[PDB]
């Protein structure tokens, strides 16, 4: 019955952590104990964005490195040129507890989604000046926690029914299904060449999913609470987490293990947000106590500090050509840094 | 004179030093609630600038009242005599500001939003505008049209414009109705309505007693109010008939000066007294500071 | 400033005055949360105030006195809510419905009333407690075959309070059972408040007709007593 | 259920022959790639203000 | 790996007493605010018994409130449940549970259908 199957299993999770041991020689430390650091880094606020009513909760910015989308719980999505402060478009929502935005690659099109549990997708460039719903993807049974574009024609998305699905616009209908995580799944990351993603959840757990067969190819476990953030290291091999807890994390792909950890005794608070720098030598995240910080990736330093947000900061993020960050808080004030 | 120099200089000789430390330790603290707190004081800054410059124009005053001479000119002289009590008044209108926006709040509750709080900077410097205008009759009163004097004249000795009395009356009482009646009226109104609503048959027992202490403060505003204002409007006509020759029985002149400059000098306590009732005993000066 | 720049700026001036308006209407009316177990009848009070006037969410509107309330109700999620009780961090209320008369599941809503009562995002929000159910109470207080301190243990130790009003000559047991399970929440309220936050509880049946006025009165109560700490300094 | 401990066992028996290689090798790599691209990073180095278009 | 290990159960003969014990693994013990559960037959899942991260704040439900006894180690990483006269109304399977975060003082979501920080259960029968 089940107690033979679960003994089997306890069987296989011993000889996989044997299978790792083995290949544990060196230290990532020690490896880089004969670098260079890299001294202070200051950062100043070039830009304020003002306009929205309510707090922001989440934002992305545009593959142009110019332009920048983001959405607020009074209801309403804002499209922003940066470098003027100077608003192109506003969106007024049917449901106002939204939770997620994103941009198409080719600047033809955003997405939301929140607590009806529904992704919808809008059309900017009509013949039309005004910018109408073109769909409302309808399947999945709990709220919508994130999204992100891979063309014009399909879409990934997760949800807090414990499922990830991949979705066919033009038609309508769910395409594929990953199904095995077991608590509610908090972000999502795709990979440079768009065949593989990974994804944690509310359950101390990640994974690497294969798009296009369609299965799980991984599970990585070294955390202590809820994931609440996750993205991929520029080259494809590598990705970093973040969770409540608060410590962030560095996984590698090939050696199927934890690589290095970024923490500190005086951070108590919880983790919001990741992100890599373009030639991945700083790694910036958000946190619980209203502020930014900036480590070094190789040496599990603290490099800098970004101040200046009076609530709890909800999302960050850095652009294609690497010159400047861009954070939201609970405020209802947008902040670019250079 | 012999029983009002001694009066005035021992009076604005206390006033003087802890108007000081209260109006620029109190002007320091709010400096901080905004780099915090984006919200605004307004009418609270502009009382505390009024009364600071109210308590800034007496050392020569003083002196004067000490030495019995003025060796500095009459454009010096006319410009102090005009300052006391344009900031007086404006001190008045202020204070009638602060009532009546408690008043809409609390009463009215549901229509009152943070978009409302539009034309307060409209407001203010609207009325530090006309004051400055209509309190130029004092000054323009006082210098009588030809005497060969500019030695001792200065602040009590001056002479009066010679006038006729229906225009004398005339003046007066429209000043004593712009400047004291219509703001006495509207404060009592206010603080009337106010205190009706922060009481009810439902006390909830598991409070921490936060209406009860409201309640106290608007009615020791209100009664520092009229006690402080009341005397002076009451005497100051009396007082100027008195200056223009119109009384003749000596009592009733020897009387007269006697109470004018008693009310005077506790018209003049206000701005040492302000800085304690409506700031300094909040909880936000005692969260800081 | 050429064309591109005279362009964007007359269109975003646009954007400027229609968000003008927006932010009118919505300053202009209030959100409450409704929450309570499915043996509650929490949906009856949702009908009752209609006569006012496959999803994840649901919304019914009501005016009172000229006033405007939106009140929102949950349904098509999982029994797991750490994560989207979060976008709730600031309504005006949170009205919480309980089944008086179900001696056997009260401990459970107790339990619900501390988490909301504790959490770190909820701790400034007031709640308005609705006793629901008093006719079955009544009748089986009458009945005698059920006990309450099968359950807990502390009522044989329980007189009513001073301050009781039993107004329409009801029996004095009714009226000791009435007050036990009222104490029992506004022990929980007191224990671990800080003076920012309160709770209003109300007894009520199925026929009510008076659950609106009701509503109205504890909000200005609440929107009063904030007025009162955001200007101190005015 | 017999479903879910089977597909739990099933997991397990497909992660478990993944090839793997040593640590050492693929912290050379990481470091080596952040060493050729480390002066075309523009928040590590910060550009003249003549380059910036948010200094201008 | 989180792992909580629960052993102990068996069968008791009413007015018996019996002990229970957790192991825990995989996270920093002291952080957490730890709880005890259990489920009758025909039935949900009920909140039995509630201590903090020091050991200073306790609390029972009412039906046990006289009879059984919560108490951790720190440095054995260990949780104990004790219970001194048994009745047939407690036979049940038993749950340890951990709370979903540290440092904090609410405890969403502890009895819920399916949670990740609860282990597998001990069975107790009383007759
Ligand atoms: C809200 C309110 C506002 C409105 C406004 C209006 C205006 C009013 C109105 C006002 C009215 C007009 C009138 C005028 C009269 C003149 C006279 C004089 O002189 O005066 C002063 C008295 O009093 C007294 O004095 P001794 O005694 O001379 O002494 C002085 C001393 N020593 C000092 O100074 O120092």
């Amino acid at each position: 019955e089940l107690d033979q199957l679960r003994q089997e299993a306890e069987q296989l999770k011993n000889q996989i952590r044997d299978a790792r041991k083995a290949c544990a020689d060196a230290t990532l430390s020690q490896i880089t104990n004969n670098i260079d650091p890299v001294g202070r880094i200051q950062m100043r606020t070039r830009r304020t964005l003002r306009g929205h009513l309510a707090k922001i909760y989440a934002m992305h910015w545009g593959t142009d490195s110019r332009l920048l989308v983001s959405a607020s719980q009074d209801g309403k999505l804002i499209i922003w040129d940066s470098y003027t402060t100077n608003k192109v478009h506003a969106i007024p929502l049917r449901s106002s507890w939204v939770m997620t935005c994103a941009y198409a690659p080719s600047g033809n099109y955003v997405a939301c989604g929140g607590l009806d549990n529904i992704c919808s997708i809008y059309n900017l460039k009509t013949r039309e000046g005004n910018v109408r719903v073109s769909r409302e993807l309808a399947g999945h049974t709990g709220y919508l926690s994130c999204c992100r574009f891979l063309d014009d024609n399909q879409i990934v998305t997760s949800s807090g029914d414990t499922t990830c699905a991949l979705w066919d616009i033009e038609t309508g209908q769910q395409t594929t299904t990953f199904t095995g995580h077991t608590g509610d799944v908090m972000s999502l990351s795709l990979a440079p060449d768009t065949r593989l993603f990974v994804s944690g959840a509310c359950d101390a757990s990640a994974k690497l999913w294969d798009v296009r067969e369609g299965m799980c190819r991984q599970t990585f476990t070294g955390h202590e609470s809820d994931i609440n953030a996750i993205c991929f290291f520029p080259n494809g091999n590598a990705f970093a987490t973040g969770s409540d807890d608060a410590t962030c994390r560095l996984f590698d792909l090939r050696a199927d293990q934890e690589l290095m950890t970024y923490s500190h005794d005086n951070i108590i608070c919880g983790i919001t947000s990741v992100s890599f720098s373009k030639s991945g030598r700083l790694l910036l995240a958000g946190y619980d106590d209203f502020n930014c910080n900036v480590w070094d990736a190789l040496k599990a330093d603290r490099a800098g500090v970004l101040a200046g947000h009076d609530n709890r900061v909800s999302c960050l993020g850095v652009t294609d050509d690497g010159m400047a960050v861009a954070t939201g808080s609970w405020d209802s004030f947008l902040k670019i840094w250079n | 004179t012999d029983f009002r120099y001694f009066i005035y200089a021992v009076t604005y000789t206390v006033i003087l030093v802890p108007g000081l430390i209260g109006n620029i330790l109190a002007l320091w603290v709010f400096y901080g609630y905004m780099k915090e707190t984006k919200r605004a004081v307004i009418f609270m800054i502009n009382l505390a600038i009024a009364d600071l410059l109210q308590v800034l124009s007496l050392p020569l005053r003083i002196f004067y009242y000490l030495n019995h001479d003025w060796p500095f000119g009459p454009g010096l002289c006319m410009f102090c005599f005009y300052l006391k009590y344009v900031n007086m008044y404006a001190s008045i209108y202020f204070l009638v500001c602060i009532s009546v926006r408690r008043f809409w709040f609390l009463m009215y509750p549901f229509r009152f939003h943070d978009c409302k709080q539009k034309y307060d900077l409209y407001i203010s410097i609207a009325g530090w505008l006309i004051i400055c205008l209509a309190c130029v009759l004092f000054p323009l009163l006082r210098t009588s049209d030809d005497t060969s004097g500019n030695r001792t004249k200065c602040f009590v000795d001056l002479p009066t414009r010679n006038v006729n009395l229906a225009q004398s009356v005339v003046m007066m009482t429209i000043g004593e109705l712009i400047g004291f009646v219509t703001p006495l009226l509207i404060v009592l109104y206010c603080t009337w309505k106010t205190v009706l609503s922060l009481q009810d048959k439902y006390p909830m027992a598991q409070d921490l007693g936060e209406k009860q202490k409201a309640l106290k403060m608007i009615l020791t505003c209100a009664g520092v109010f009229l006690i402080c204002f009341a005397p002076y409007h009451f005497s100051f006509p009396l007082d100027f008939l008195v200056k223009s020759n119109e009384i003749k029985s000596c009592l009733a002149r020897r009387v007269i000066l006697i109470f004018h400059s008693v009310a005077l000098c506790l018209a003049s306590l206000n701005s040492c007294l302000d800085p304690v009732i409506y700031y300094f005993s909040t909880n936000e000066f005692r969260r800081r500071l | 400033l050429s064309a591109e720049d005279k362009a964007a700026v007359e269109r975003s001036k646009m954007i400027e005055k229609q968000l003008q308006k927006d932010k009118q209407v919505y300053r202009a009316t209030h959100r409450l949360l409704l929450l309570g177990a499915d043996n509650s009848g929490k949906s009856t009070i949702v009908k009752q105030m209609r006569i006012y006037h496959t999803s994840g969410i649901f919304e019914t509107k009501f005016q009172v006195d000229k006033v405007n309330f939106h009140m929102f109700d949950v349904g098509a999620q999982r029994d797991e809510r750490r994560k989207w009780i979060q976008c709730f961090n600031d309504v005006t209320a949170i009205i919480f419905v309980v089944d008086s008369s179900d001696y056997n599941r009260l401990q459970e809503a107790l339990n619900d009333f501390k988490s909301i009562w504790n959490n770190r995002w909820l701790r400034t929000i007031s709640v308005i407690l609705f006793l629901n159910k008093q006719d079955l109470l009544a009748e089986k207080v009458l009945a005698g075959k059920s006990k309450i301190e099968d359950y807990f243990p502390e009522f044989a130790r329980y007189t009513t309070p001073e301050d009781a009003t039993p107004e329409p000559g009801e029996d004095p047991r009714v009226t000791r059972a009435k007050y036990f399970i009222r104490d029992e929440f506004l022990r929980i309220s007191t224990a671990s408040g800080d003076g920012r936050h309160y709770c209003y509880p109300h007894f009520t049946c199925s026929v009510d007709t008076e659950n609106a006025r009701r509503i109205f009165n504890d909000c200005r109560d609440i929107i009063q007593r904030m007025h009162l700490r955001q200007y101190e300094l005015l | 259920s017999i479903a879910q401990a089977r597909k739990l066992v099933e997991q397990l028996k497909m992660e478990a022959n993944i090839d793997r290689i040593k640590v050492s090798k693929a912290a050379a790599d990481l470091m080596a790639y952040c060493e050729a691209h480390a002066k075309e990073d523009p928040l590590l180095t910060p550009v003249p203000a003549s380059e910036n278009p948010f200094r201008e | 790996q989180v792992q909580l290990q629960e052993s102990g159960g068996g069968l008791v003969q009413p007015g018996g007493s019996l002990r229970l014990s957790c192991a825990a693994s995989g996270f920093t013990f002291s952080n957490y605010k730890m709880n005890w559960v259990r489920q009758a037959p025909g039935k949900g899942l009920e909140w039995v018994s509630d201590i903090s991260q020091s050991g200073a704040s306790i609390s029972y439900t009412g039906s046990v409130k006289g009879r059984f006894t919560i108490s951790r180690d720190n440095a054995k990483n260990t949780l104990y449940l004790q219970m001194n006269s048994l009745k047939p109304e407690d036979t049940a399977v038993y749950y340890c549970a951990r709370c979903p975060a540290p440092f904090t003082r609410d405890c969403f979501d502890v009895t819920s259908t399916t949670y990740a920080y609860r282990g597998q259960g001990t069975q107790v029968t009383v007759s």
